[PDB]
Formats: structure tokens, C-alpha cells, sequence
């Protein structure tokens, strides 16, 4: 460790501490810089000698935390938790966990390895046959937009055959020594670090608790989708009283269904609410998308973009041919100056949402960039996740859409309605098992109830208890389906995302009353709202400074994460579904829970 | 902990 950057000497004392904190955050804004510029560097352009680079990088902050990490421990271990400075004992606390650097040496550059090879395995896996089609964009447009269930199968087979099998054996390695290293933490396993951040004793249950609120929507939607597919597919790769086949809802996770909207909007004859065709025509690229949101935000009077984020981001994958990692991510460099986001963006509605929840991400580094390094984070993670798509919520309203020059018809009726709300149900309430079941499958790995040998066993057990779905093809444990979603080989915690989409509607309520707003929920947009604007800013500059349950209960009077906003928001939909479904006869729910459906004649063979 | 936290991301 460079001698700038070791820790000196400070008394054993709050005061000491303290001194401690600044002379920590001087020397931390450096190291953060270089491993996140390594890090930029190899995911912008993926080459063994910048995986190297980011290595190197790594241990170095591993280095780096370890010094400062075991200086905290010996000065403040058994006072730090009696701090009067509350986010000075926040701060402290952050710095004596030391996570992977709390391994060996070997371990360490073993660690680091595993996720940079993980990470390469998953960006740059190909289906080929011989020429070859990668996730984005070519997978991704097949699974949103053929309708050929031969083809859909030939993409959702070969993208999870070929990202998860040859990840598997690095994702065990990885985690056993994640949890070696949290171990040595104080923490049963990684997941329990993880769950950690929520500063909640009841987390898993009051999760659970929201889920049964919600499972109704979820239930309801996903019968009335199962229908219209049935008279799409027939009844030999439909089961009206089955899970559906995971291939047909529009996203190679089945975790979004909007890409289906055309198939499931109730009435064709209103306004077309989804404008991708409207931006194409229309010419839209990427750094429109882009200029639109930074408008939305600055009409709140928060802060626009950057120079250094128009002159360092990555807004359109590549065309000189070089790999990326494709999935859309923001950028904190740490020295309060460069903030970036890496996007492949393609020119559809969906992605003009991606947009805005990627800047949200942007806007709250602006705003707690001034913070203490360690207090540079949301309130708890699934804050940072839901800034970007509360805004996004106002700007998909076909009144936003329409000023925005995106729909050029506008109709307040119930029809419109519900057509609106069925289109949000398919972006919001499908995900909902999705986002709640996918760390369940980890926690459960890393507590060592699900071992390898139940890696996809236990995978499919969630995804078709949560979401009622079934792979297309038989699976085995040679398979690793899991692996095949970019957050489990980029070890991105996920529940961060089911207590976004339920944070969003309690935000959005929030900001519609304080804009003075007064109709229904899903018809807000506070667009230009300046009162909106200085209530979200105040949650941004907050960082992780104060307990999520306070800043939640200054921004929407309540301390808790709440399903009746979202129910609020849907209220219309969910009795319009519930009707349907009962005229229908539906079966809600998978009671054949056992069926898959069979293999088209002619498949693999007929793909060309 | 250990390294810089991840990159924010879409789900
Ligand atoms: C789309 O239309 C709805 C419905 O409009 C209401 O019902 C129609 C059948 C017509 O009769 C309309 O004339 C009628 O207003 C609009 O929702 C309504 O918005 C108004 C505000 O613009 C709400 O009224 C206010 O109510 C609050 C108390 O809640 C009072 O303090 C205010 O002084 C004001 O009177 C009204 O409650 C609300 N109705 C419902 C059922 O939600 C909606 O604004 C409109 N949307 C767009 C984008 O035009
Ligand atoms: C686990 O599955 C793989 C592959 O399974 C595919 O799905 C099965 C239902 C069946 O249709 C397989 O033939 C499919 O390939 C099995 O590995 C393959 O096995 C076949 C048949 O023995 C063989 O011809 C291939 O070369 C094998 N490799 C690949 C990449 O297909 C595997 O044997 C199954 N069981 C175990 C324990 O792994
Ligand atoms: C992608 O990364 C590679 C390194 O893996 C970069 O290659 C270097 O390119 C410069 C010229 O631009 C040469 O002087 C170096 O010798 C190259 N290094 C190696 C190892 O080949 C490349 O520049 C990067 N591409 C982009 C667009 O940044
Ligand atoms: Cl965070
Ligand atoms: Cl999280
Ligand atoms: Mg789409
Ligand atoms: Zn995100």
C-alpha cells in the first residue's frame, strides 16, 4: 500500500475517530477512483489485459481496506457503537467490514479472478448456428418480438445453455469464499451481510407480508396472459392450468411482459400506448433518450448531467466491434466529478425507461457526492433502484407522452384506463415474484440449504412457485439456470428491486400530493414540479446518513414499506382482471404444476 | 466492503 495511503495514528476516541473518518475518506476517494476507472476500462472493452488491470485494482483496494479496516477495529472496536455522531458511527461501522479482504492473499486474487471470468463468461457468451447472436441486442429482440415458439425456444435454450453450464463451477468456488470472508466479518453467510443493509430484524417477513398483499395482482394477470397466449399457441404449448413456458413473455427472464402488450391489450381501438414504433419513426437515438430524461429531472430542479458524463459515457454499444458488458450500469467514480453510465441502448419504450432508471442512479451520486465516501449510497439499496422509475412513471402517462411529442391522440376514458393500467401491470406487477424469488434462490445458497446439487432444482422450484413458469426444454443439474441472469455471475444483490417496485408507488404518491395533484394516482405526471423536485432532492442528499426509515417517514409520512400505494395506483385494473378472469372461467394459479410443454416437430432443425 | 460497491444497474 502506497504510504499516502496508509493509515497513521489517531487517538482511541470519538474525536480520534473522527479525525480517523477524514483522513480515511482522502485516501479511500483515490483508491475507489482507480479500481472503478479499471473497472470502467475492462467492461467498456472486455480484453484479458484489462480483466488484469481490474485485478490488480482489486487487491489493491483490498490492500487499502484491510489497513484502514483493521486500524478501525484495533482504535474503536468496543466504542464506536456508543458514538454520539450517528453518521460517524455509520461511517466507522462501514469501514471495519472488510468483506473479501478480510481473505488470504491467494484467496483474494482467487476471489478476484472468479468474478472477472464470471463476468466474461456472461457478457460474452454467443448462440451461434457459423455465425453467432449475442444477448443484447439480438437475443433480446428475438425474445420480445418473434412469436415463433420454435424460435423463441431456439434463443431461451441456447442463451441458457450457453451463460450458465460453463458458469457453474466458478459460481461455487465464489461462493464459498464470499462466505469465508463474511465469516470473518461476524455474518452466518453472505446473504445475512446482504440482508444487513435493511437495518431491519423482521426483513424476510415483512417481505413476506408484502408479497401476500400483492400475490392477488400477480395471480390475476398472469391467468388473463395465460389466456391470450393459449389462443396465440394453442392448446398444445398453452395449459390453462399450467405454468406458462418461460420462453413467450417477452423477455428472456420472463421478469417484464410489456414486450406482450400487443397480444393482451383489452381495447385495440384506443390510443397505442406503446410508442417504440412512434420514437422510430420519429428517428430517435440513443442521446435523445438521454437528453429527454436529464430534461425531466432538471424540470424538478434537480441537477442536469455532467460534461464529464456527455464526454465519458457509453451510450450505444460499440460498433467497432469490441465485447462489452452489455447490461445498463451507472458510475460513481468516487472523485465527485466523474459519474458515467454504460448503456447498449436500443430505441424502444422500455429502454427509455431503462434510461431514466439508470439516471436516477446518476442524480443521486450528484446530489450526495459532497457526503463522506462511506456515506455515499441510497438510504437502502432499493432506493438508489427506484429514483429513475418514479420519474419514469409520469413520463409513460399518455398526457406526458403526448407533450413529449410521443402520442399524438390523447383520451381520458376507462377504456384508455385500463389499457394504461394493464400495460404498467405487465412492466410492474409481473416482476414482482421475479424480483422477490431470485434471492431467495441465493440466500438459500449461500446458507448452504441449496448445494450445487440443487443449484437449478431449487431454481426452477422458485420460478415456478413465485412466477408460474416452466422452462420449454427439460433442465438437469448440469444446468445452471441461474446463472444465466446477470446479476448472480455480477454478484448484484436483487431484493433491492422488489423493495423498489413497491418504494416507487409510496414515492410517486408522495410527490403527486406534494406537487398538488389531485386526481387519480396512475394519471399524475410532475413533470416541471419544483415542490416535487426539493422533496426528492432531500431524500438524494441524504446518502445512506440516516436510518431508510426516517427519510422514508419525512418523505411519505409513514416509517415502512407499504403495499396500499401500489394497490391504490392499480385499484382499477385489479377489479377489471378479477372480473375478467371470473367470466372466463379462468383457474387461477399452476395446479398442474408438474406439465412442461412438449418439443416442436422439427426443432432444432428448422431454425434457418 | 473490500472492493468499490457494484455499479448501480437495471433489474
Ligand atoms: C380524467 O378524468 C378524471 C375523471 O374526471 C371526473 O369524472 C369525469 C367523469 C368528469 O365528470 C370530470 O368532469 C370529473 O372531474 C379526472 O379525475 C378527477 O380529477 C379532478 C381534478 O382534476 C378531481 O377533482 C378534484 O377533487 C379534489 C378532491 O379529491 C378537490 O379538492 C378539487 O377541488 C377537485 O374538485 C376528481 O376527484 C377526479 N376524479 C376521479 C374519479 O379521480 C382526471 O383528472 C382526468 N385526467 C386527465 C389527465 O385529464
Ligand atoms: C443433462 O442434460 C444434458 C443435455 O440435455 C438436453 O436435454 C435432455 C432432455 C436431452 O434431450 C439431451 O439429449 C439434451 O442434450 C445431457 O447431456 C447431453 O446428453 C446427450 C444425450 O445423452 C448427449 O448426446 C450430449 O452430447 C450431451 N451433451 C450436451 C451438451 O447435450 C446430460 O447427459 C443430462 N444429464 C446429466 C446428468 O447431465
Ligand atoms: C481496449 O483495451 C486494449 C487493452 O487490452 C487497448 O489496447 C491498447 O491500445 C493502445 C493503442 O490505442 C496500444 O498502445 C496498447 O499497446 C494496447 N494494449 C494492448 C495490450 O494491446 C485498447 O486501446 C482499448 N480500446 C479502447 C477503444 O479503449
Ligand atoms: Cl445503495
Ligand atoms: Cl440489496
Ligand atoms: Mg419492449
Ligand atoms: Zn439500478
Amino acid at each position: 500500500l502506497d504510504p499516502g495511503l496508509q493509515p497513521g495514528q489517531f487517538s482511541a476516541d470519538e474525536a480520534g475517530a473522527q479525525l480517523f473518518a477524514q483522513s480515511y475518506q482522502s485516501s479511500a476517494e483515490q483508491v475507489l477512483f482507480q479500481s472503478v476507472a479499471a473497472s470502467w476500462a475492462h467492461d467498456t472493452n472486455i480484453t484479458a489485459e484489462n480483466a488484469r488491470r481490474q485485478e490488480e485494482a482489486a487487491l489493491l483496494s483490498q490492500e487499502f481496506a484491510e489497513a484502514w479496516g483493521q486500524k478501525a477495529k484495533e482504535l474503536y472496536e468496543p466504542i464506536w457503537q456508543q458514538f454520539t455522531d450517528p453518521q460517524l458511527r455509520r461511517i466507522i461501522g462501514a469501514v471495519r467490514t472488510l468483506g473479501s479482504a478480510n481473505l488470504p492473499l491467494a484467496k483474494r486474487q482467487q476471489y478476484n479472478a472468479l468474478l472477472s471470468q464470471m463476468s466474461r463468461i456472461y457478457s460474452t457468451a454467443k448462440v451461434c448456428l457459423a455465425t453467432c447472436w449475442s444477448l443484447d441486442p439480438d437475443l433480446t429482440n428475438i425474445l420480445a418480438s418473434s412469436r415463433s415458439y420454435a424460435m423463441l425456444l431456439f434463443a431461451w435454450e441456447g442463451w441458457h445453455n450457453a451463460a450458465g453450464i460453463p458458469l457453474k463451477p466458478l459460481y461455487e468456488d465464489f461462493t464459498a469464499l464470499s462466505n469465508e470472508a463474511y465469516k470473518q466479518d461476524g455474518f452466518t453467510d453472505t446473504g445475512a451481510y446482504w440482508r444487513s443493509w435493511y437495518n431491519s430484524p423482521t426483513f424476510e417477513d415483512d417481505l413476506e407480508h408484502l408479497y401476500q398483499q400483492l400475490e392477488p395482482l400477480y395471480l390475476n394477470l398472469h391467468a388473463f396472459v395465460r389466456r391470450a397466449l393459449h389462443r396465440r399457441y394453442g392448446d398444445r404449448y398453452i395449459n390453462l392450468r399450467g405454468p406458462i413456458p418461460a420462453h413467450l413473455l417477452g423477455d428472456m427472464w420472463a421478469q417484464s411482459w410489456e414486450n406482450i402488450y400487443d397480444m393482451v391489450v383489452p381495447f385495440p381501438d384506443k390510443p397505442n400506448l406503446d410508442v417504440t414504433s412512434t420514437m422510430l419513426q420519429q428517428g430517435w437515438q440513443a442521446t435523445h433518450m438521454f437528453r429527454v430524461a436529464e430534461e425531466f429531472f432538471t424540470s424538478l430542479e434537480l441537477s442536469p448531467m455532467p460534461p464529464e458524463f456527455w464526454e465519458g459515457s457509453m451510450l450505444e454499444k460499440p460498433a467497432d466491434g469490441r465485447e462489452v458488458v452489455c447490461h445498463a450500469s451507472a458510475w460513481d467514480f468516487y472523485n465527485r466529478k466523474d459519474f458515467r453510465i454504460k448503456q447498449c441502448t436500443r430505441v424502444t419504450m422500455d429502454q427509455l425507461s431503462t434510461v431514466h432508471h439508470e439516471m436516477g442512479h446518476i442524480q443521486y451520486y450528484l446530489q450526495y457526492k459532497d457526503l463522506p465516501v462511506s456515506l455515499r449510497r441510497g438510504a437502502n439499496p432499493g432506493f438508489h433502484e427506484a429514483i429513475g422509475d418514479v420519474l419514469a412513471l409520469s413520463v409513460s402517462t399518455p398526457e406526458h407522452l403526448h407533450k413529449i411529442g410521443l402520442l399524438d391522440r390523447v383520451t381520458n376514458d376507462t377504456e384508455s384506463d385500463i389499457n394504461y393500467l394493464l400495460k404498467m401491470a405487465l412492466e410492474k406487477i409481473a416482476f414482482l415474484p421475479f424480483g422477490y424469488l431470485v434471492d431467495q434462490w441465493r440466500w438459500g445458497v449461500f446458507s448452504g440449504r441449496t448445494p450445487p446439487s440443487r443449484y437449478n432444482f431449487d431454481w426452477w422450484y422458485l420460478r415456478t412457485k413465485y412466477q408460474g413458469i416452466c422452462p420449454p426444454v427439460t433442465r438437469n443439474e448440469t444446468h445452471f439456470d441461474a446463472g444465466a441472469k446477470f446479476h448472480v455471475p455480477n454478484v448484484t444483490p436483487y431484493i433491492r428491486y422488489f423493495v423498489s417496485f413497491v418504494l416507487q408507488f409510496q414515492f410517486h404518491e408522495a410527490l403527486c400530493k406534494e406537487a398538488g395533484y389531485e386526481g387519480p394516482l396512475h394519471q399524475c405526471d410532475i413533470y416541471r414540479s419544483t415542490k416535487a423536485g426539493a422533496k426528492l432532492r432531500k431524500v438524494l442528499r441524504a446518502g445512506s446518513s440516516r436510518p431508510w426509515q426516517e427519510v422514508l417517514k419525512d418523505m411519505v409520512g409513514l416509517d415502512a414499506l407499504d403495499a396500499q400505494p401500489l394497490l391504490k395506483y392499480f385499484q382499477l385494473v385489479t377489479q377489471w382482471l378479477q372480473e375478467q378472469n371470473q367470466q372466463n372461467g379462468e383457474v387461477l394459479g399452476w395446479p398442474e404444476y408438474q406439465w412442461h410443454p412438449p418439443l416442436p416437430d422439427n426443432y432444432p432443425e428448422g431454425i434457418d | 466492503q473490500g472492493l468499490p460497491p457494484r455499479p448501480k444497474i437495471p433489474p
